[PDB]
């Protein structure tokens, strides 16, 4: 029987029309300890339309309501909708929170939690001069099939290395070096200088076809572990069972950037339009659950691994990690200490 | 004047644009370079998504900047 850490029965979300991605995004955010606790710290006509207020109400009901399922109609009304992806949805919620939190202590909270830091370099080969500029990133889009590649990347780490791989600019796309005073061959590339606290990584499983002009889904196999070591990026294996603090220390010693998987956004069905659900892990309970619209159940490591790929062709398209820091990693606020009633 | 775009495959291409050009013209040049409809394009710069109607100066996109192209998922 699914139970939360405070002994509360897990609650699903009603699938009104086709909005399974909304449920998966809310259950992921509501699962994020720092993001949920942030929500509780936040404080004639009445403005129900406030996306922060409705998101706060939905989190409160998701935690302290003895009901079968919760309706996201109020949250959709806050958006201003009458009958559209998940990333654009996440941008609308975050920007509405950032706008409401201006002047508040939580003004730069989405930055401190989800923003990463990298640098883009362009090195002209004739001059031998490199131009580096600082750039940030919220999510991390990784490619699956670098077409035409006969073999797609088998693991997330291999996609990460290819993302930070210096690529050569061809004659059609040559770099305009000012010192060269002409178009020139150059090395283009990106390298990560810092990872965000809450690592949001996206898999490019949806590709486009030239002849038919119809999008298609790439069900190629891509693996990801529960523990992620990313210390080599800043200058068969199974991890779905419960974690170990000792293996964390042995990798901690040779590197300080280790992350823990806690949310697995998967998609099943047709490429143009299908169904979305998520395998979510309680960071305080150390247990894997499955959130699928109104139905919330336990999750076995087998069905989480079975979604890597290989042919209803259900595969994960977005993964959520959190940095393993013993002091910064927070826990969900118990219901009793809330000063909001 | 010349900015980079990391397409869906990951291979980065170049584009010639004016700072006064709107983002819709930029997504139109992505169509000429990649054959991808502009309705399906979603451009991300410095983690912030670029919205239609705003120029490149609104986002302070300078020369040699790198935009990220991703597809809109549906369902
Ligand atoms: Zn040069």
């Amino acid at each position: 029987i699914p139970v939360d850490e405070n002994g509360h029965r897990y609650v699903g979300l009603v699938n009104q029309a086709m909005t399974s991605y909304l449920n998966s995004l809310v259950q992921s955010l509501y699962m994020t300890p720092e993001f949920r606790n942030a929500m509780y710290d936040w404080e004639r006509k009445k403005a129900e339309q406030s996306i922060p207020c409705q998101l706060q109400k939905l989190f409160l009901l998701l935690q302290t309501s003895e009901n079968d399922s919760l309706e996201t109609k109020d949250l959709t009304q806050s958006f201003g909708w009458t009958s559209h992806d998940v990333q654009e949805l996440c941008r609308l919620m975050f920007d509405a929170l950032e706008h409401k939190w201006k002047g508040t202590e939580h003004e730069k909270l989405i930055q401190d939690l989800y923003r990463g830091t990298m640098e883009d370099f362009v090195a002209c080969l004739k001059c031998g001069r490199e131009s580096v500029k600082t750039d940030y990133f919220l999510d991390l889009p990784l490619a699956v099939k670098p077409f035409g590649a006969i073999h797609a990347y088998k693991s997330v780490e291999e996609a990460l290395t290819a993302f930070v791989q210096p690529e050569l600019l061809d004659g059609s796309n040559q770099y305009m070096c000012e010192n060269c005073k002409s178009k020139q061959d150059a090395h283009k590339g990106l390298r990560i200088t810092q990872f965000p606290y809450l690592l949001t990584i996206q898999l490019k499983r949806f590709d486009f076809d030239y002849n038919t002009m119809h999008r298609i889904k790439l069900n190629d196999k891509m693996t990801f572990p529960d523990v992620l070591d990313l210390n080599d990026y800043v200058n068969v294996c199974v991890g779905q069972p419960i974690d170990h603090a000792a293996v964390d220390d042995i990798v901690k010693t040779s590197g300080d950037n280790v992350y823990e998987l806690f949310s697995v956004m998967v998609h099943s069905g047709n490429a143009a339009g299908g169904h979305y659900f998520a395998y979510i892990k309680n960071l305080d309970q150390d247990r894997w659950y499955v959130f699928n619209d109104t139905r919330v159940d336990f999750a076995t490591p087998l069905e989480i691994e079975k979604s890597f790929g290989g042919h209803s062709n259900t595969n994960a398209y977005m993964l959520m990690y959190r940095r393993i820091d013993p002091k910064r990693n927070a826990r969900f606020i118990l219901s009793n200490q809330l000063p909001q009633h | 004047m010349q900015i980079f775009v990391k397409t869906l495959t990951g291979k980065t291409i170049t584009l010639e644009v004016e700072p006064s050009d709107t983002i819709e013209n930029v997504k139109a040049k992505i169509q000429d370079k990649e054959g991808i409809p502009p309705d399906q394009q979603r451009l991300i710069f410095a983690g912030k998504q670029l919205e239609d109607g705003r120029t490149l100066s609104d986002y302070n996109i300078q020369k040699e900047s790198t935009l990220h192209l991703v597809l809109r998922l549906r369902g």
